[PDB]
RNA sequence: GGGACGGGUGAAACAGGAUGAUCCCGCCGAGACCGCCGGCCGCGCAGGCGCCUGCCAAGACCGCCUCUGUCAAUCAAGGGCGAAGGCCGGGGGCUAGAAGGCGAUCAGACACCACCGUAUUCCCGGCCGUAAACGGUGCCGCCCCGCGGCCGGCGCGCGUCCCGCCGGCCGCCCAGGGAAACCGGGAGGCUCCGGGCUCUGGGGGGAGUAUGGCCGCAAGGCUGAAACUUGAAGGCAUUG
């Protein structure tokens, strides 16, 4: 991949692990 | 040709800067100026940019310009 | 020896060919390009261009007119700047149908500073 | 009404396959294209004298 | 629909007594009906003619201006026209530009004595000396500023109480140009030094008067 | 990717950012001193009828006006429309005109 | 005013037009922008910097037989500024235009091309702290074959020029250097290795991830592992 790509697709993982550790 | 360069010639010597010289030394001197209607005569800086006047006069004789100064009127000498 | 203005639009996509008098505020004949063909892409070329010059040379004969003063211009704005394929030719049919010059003179708008043209800063894609 | 022009010289083969040659004809230069073997001197019928060829 | 030029009829326009081919034209409009008066409507139109058609016969020197008239009366069927405006020609001032000097603009309000308000615009442009080693033309600012103070101060001095027909005798004249050259050209070399355009900003609604003499010689 | 140029394909020297143009053929954005800048002075009728106009005019010494034309493409047009040419290692280093 | 199409493209189609468009000319409104001149020009600590006129404070350089007397260099912590996009609260709103809509193309086209358009783009008060933020080259000091161009200041000479000096920005290049490309105002004076100071790296992945901490309204930013996996990845250059 682009790296570019690759750092927004991990931003999004991030992102996504950081909400669902909100829950509880 | 050979050059010695402790005994530089004075003539290239003059042309090159102040301070790379061999022994430094200053660039300006000292001159004498003759009023243009008094007999007296007065002693000036070559590099001056603070007023400057006559015995008599009331009127600045030096125009100062950022090297040498010039002078309004006046016929100069160089001791 | 009586003098109207001719006003010659030739832009990419089209020619306009039309004659005022000298304040430009009454007209006494107007064609264009595209009234003279059936290809949406012939529209802009000398071809059509001077077919139709032909014609506008019959309507402002008969309304008395014998000299122009030119004023040819490109599209403009933000723009382009050179004329379309069409604008020497209806200058040639002019010359070639009897009407005598006068003064010439390009009138394309041009800014002194400009606002944004169409694209984006990477350009038509092609 | 076609009218009568004459080939004053030959220019060269324009399109991307031989074929066609331009021609200088003649009080007048006009330039055009032609088709078939031209020589020099040649008599052709032009159907009109308003176009003129590229370059 | 039915032809309208059935219907039109054309009148004459006539230029300032300053100039010498005083007839510019003629201009069409629809015969008088109903409520719009023919000599109504043509009122005000506005005419941009080049000098070189107004005074023939120095074409080098008269062929780049052009001069904006507009008509102000009818009487007599014969439209009045009276000075609307003064510009150079696109290729004359596309002309002007190289690469290596320098371009100064400048522009001022100037009143006249009777009622008017114009814009000026002039331009200047550096130049080589005869003896000079390099080859651009580029001046310092202390030459820059002056220059652009010798313009106002010009303009003022010329221009600063003159009346229409006096500012229409120079404008067609170049006199004031053969001046700003003269200001200019004890400061560095200088090569086109020229008033470029004339803006009338505001008038006076009434200009019987005016327009009375600039048409009848006096 | 070694480096290609000694001015990096530009003409940047003693500053950090210059002005922005917009390429005359597709219209995208290239800074200034990039852009590549040709002058052009022509007549507004073409040569092949300058003498037809001329013949055909009323005002005694009419002279046929010029058109004055600054044109700027990027690289890109440049090389598509032959303003300039892909040059040889040699011969890169050449800037006469 | 005049009277049949105009727009758009490689070619077209959707938008527009007898409620008269497109086109010509005059008048009015609003918000952006600052052309040609414009550069191996110039300025600033970097980011950056171009309409007119006025005001305000500053800056480096040069020139000097002016004053002081080591008052300096580099810098964890700490402070300040910082393109564009983005955020909070007000204002404004022309143009272009993420998102969205629509016409084509195509096997498909949710893209490239055409058309319409929201945030945004502009102003004010704050926040955020990142870019191929590049010369991919930290700062101070010394020596260094030469030939040129341009910018600022000064001095000598003849009769604008001409020869120098200092400071800046560039081109070419002997030696020397290097894996080479190339550098050469250093990337030279270095296996013949030591002038001073600060920062960073140690095969390729995993990974700039998990976890903890600080900062942020958020988007983020800064700091930053291990298990495990693998025989190469990479630089510059030659022939096809
Ligand atoms: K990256
Ligand atoms: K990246
Ligand atoms: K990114
Ligand atoms: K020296
Ligand atoms: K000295
Ligand atoms: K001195
Ligand atoms: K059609
Ligand atoms: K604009
Ligand atoms: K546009
Ligand atoms: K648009
Ligand atoms: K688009
Ligand atoms: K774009
Ligand atoms: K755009
Ligand atoms: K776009
Ligand atoms: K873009
Ligand atoms: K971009
Ligand atoms: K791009
Ligand atoms: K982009
Ligand atoms: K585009
Ligand atoms: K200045
Ligand atoms: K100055
Ligand atoms: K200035
Ligand atoms: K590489
Ligand atoms: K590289
Ligand atoms: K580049
Ligand atoms: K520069
Ligand atoms: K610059
Ligand atoms: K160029
Ligand atoms: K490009
Ligand atoms: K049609
Ligand atoms: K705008
Ligand atoms: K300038
Ligand atoms: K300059
Ligand atoms: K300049
Ligand atoms: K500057
Ligand atoms: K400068
Ligand atoms: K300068
Ligand atoms: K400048
Ligand atoms: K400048
Ligand atoms: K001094
Ligand atoms: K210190
Ligand atoms: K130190
Ligand atoms: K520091
Ligand atoms: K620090
Ligand atoms: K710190
Ligand atoms: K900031
Ligand atoms: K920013
Ligand atoms: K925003
Ligand atoms: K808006
Ligand atoms: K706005
Ligand atoms: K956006
Ligand atoms: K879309
Ligand atoms: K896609
Ligand atoms: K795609
Ligand atoms: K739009
Ligand atoms: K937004
Ligand atoms: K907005
Ligand atoms: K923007
Ligand atoms: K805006
Ligand atoms: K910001
Ligand atoms: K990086
Ligand atoms: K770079
Ligand atoms: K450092
Ligand atoms: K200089
Ligand atoms: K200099
Ligand atoms: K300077
Ligand atoms: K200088
Ligand atoms: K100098
Ligand atoms: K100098
Ligand atoms: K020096
Ligand atoms: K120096
Ligand atoms: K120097
Ligand atoms: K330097
Ligand atoms: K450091
Ligand atoms: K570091
Ligand atoms: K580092
Ligand atoms: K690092
Ligand atoms: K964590
Ligand atoms: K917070
Ligand atoms: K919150
Ligand atoms: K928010
Ligand atoms: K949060
Ligand atoms: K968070
Ligand atoms: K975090
Ligand atoms: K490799
Ligand atoms: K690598
Ligand atoms: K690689
Ligand atoms: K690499
Ligand atoms: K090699
Ligand atoms: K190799
Ligand atoms: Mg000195
Ligand atoms: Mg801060
Ligand atoms: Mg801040
Ligand atoms: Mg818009
Ligand atoms: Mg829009
Ligand atoms: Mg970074
Ligand atoms: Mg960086
Ligand atoms: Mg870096
Ligand atoms: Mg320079
Ligand atoms: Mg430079
Ligand atoms: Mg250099
Ligand atoms: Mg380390
Ligand atoms: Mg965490
Ligand atoms: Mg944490
Ligand atoms: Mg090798």
């Amino acid at each position: 991949m682009r790296a570019k790509w690759a750092k927004k697709r991990m931003r999004k993982l991030k992102r996504k692990r950081r909400h669902m550790k909100a829950r509880s | 040709m050979n050059v010695d360069l402790l005994y530089p010639d004075p003539v290239e010597e003059q042309r090159k800067h102040k301070l790379k010289r061999l022994v430094q030394g200053p660039n300006s001197y000292f001159l004498e100026i003759k009023c243009a209607g008094c007999q007296d005569i007065v002693v000036v800086y070559s590099h001056a940019n603070t007023p400057v006047f006559c015995p008599g006069c009331t009127s600045q004789i030096s125009i100062p310009t950022g090297g040498k100064c010039a002078f309004t009127s006046q016929v100069e000498r160089y001791r | 020896e009586a003098f109207a203005v001719c006003h010659i639009y030739a832009g990419k996509n089209d020619t306009f060919i039309h004659v005022t008098d000298l304040s430009g505020r009454e007209t006494i004949g107007r064609v264009s390009g595209g009234m003279k063909v059936k290809r949406h892409c012939d529209e802009p070329s000398a071809y059509a261009a001077m077919q139709a010059t032909q014609d506008l040379i019959e309507i402002i004969t008969d309304r008395g007119i014998t000299a122009v003063h030119i004023k040819i211009r490109a599209d403009g704005g933000t723009g382009k700047r050179v004329y379309g394929q069409g604008g020497s030719a209806a200058i040639r049919a002019l010359v070639r149908g009897g009407i005598k010059i006068g003064r010439i003179e390009d009138s394309t708008p041009i800014p002194t500073d400009r606002t944004r043209h169409k694209g984006g800063r990477r350009g038509r894609r092609l | 009404e076609p009218i009568n022009a004459r080939v004053i010289e030959v220019l060269g083969r324009t399109s991307s396959r031989g074929g066609i040659t331009q021609v200088k004809v003649e009080k007048r230069q006009i330039i055009r294209n032609v088709i078939g073997p031209v020589r020099k001197d040649d008599i052709l019928v032009l159907m009109e004298s308003e176009r003129e060829a590229r370059r | 629909n039915p032809d309208p030029y059935l219907k039109k009829e054309w009148y004459p326009v006539i230029a300032p007594a300053h100039f010498k081919s005083r007839h510019i034209g003629q201009t069409p409009v629809t015969k008088t009906a109903g409520l719009r008066v023919a000599t109504d409507v043509i009122n005000h139109r506005v005419y941009e003619v080049n000098l070189g058609d107004l005074n023939p016969g120095a074409e080098d020197l008269n062929g780049n201006t052009k001069f904006y008239l507009q008509t102000q009366l009818v009487s007599d069927g014969k439209c009045l026209t009276n000075f609307h405006g003064m510009d150079i020609t696109r290729h004359k001032y596309g002309s002007l530009f190289r690469k290596g000097c320098d371009c100064i603009d400048v522009f001022m309000d100037i009143p006249t004595t009777d009622g008017y308000l114009l814009r000026v615009f002039v331009i200047a442009f550096t130049d080589r000396f005869r003896f000079q080693r390099r080859k651009n033309c580029h001046v310092k600012g202390r030459v820059i500023r002056m220059m652009r103070a010798g313009i106002y101060e010009t303009l003022h001095n010329e221009l600063g109480k003159v009346s229409i027909p006096v500012l229409v005798t120079k404008l067609s004249n170049f006199e004031v140009n053969a001046k700003l050259t003269e200001a200019l050209q004890k400061i560095t070399m200088c090569r086109d030094v020229m008033i470029r355009r004339v803006k009338v900003v505001k008038r006076p609604r009434n200009t019987m008067e005016l327009l009375s003499t600039m048409h009848d010689s006096n | 990717m070694p480096v290609k140029r000694r001015n990096n394909g530009r003409s940047k020297y003693n500053c950090g950012h210059t002005n922005i143009v917009r390429c005359q053929n597709c219209h995208r954005c290239v800074p200034k001193d990039k852009v590549i800048k040709r002058f052009t002075i022509r007549n507004i009728v073409d040569n092949t009828i300058a003498d037809d106009v001329l013949n055909a005019c009323v005002i005694q010494g009419f002279a046929i006006p010029k058109l004055y034309n600054k044109v700027q493409y990027c690289v890109s047009c440049s090389i598509h429309n032959h303003i300039v040419r892909v040059r040889s290692r040699e011969d890169r280093k050449i800037r006469t005109p």
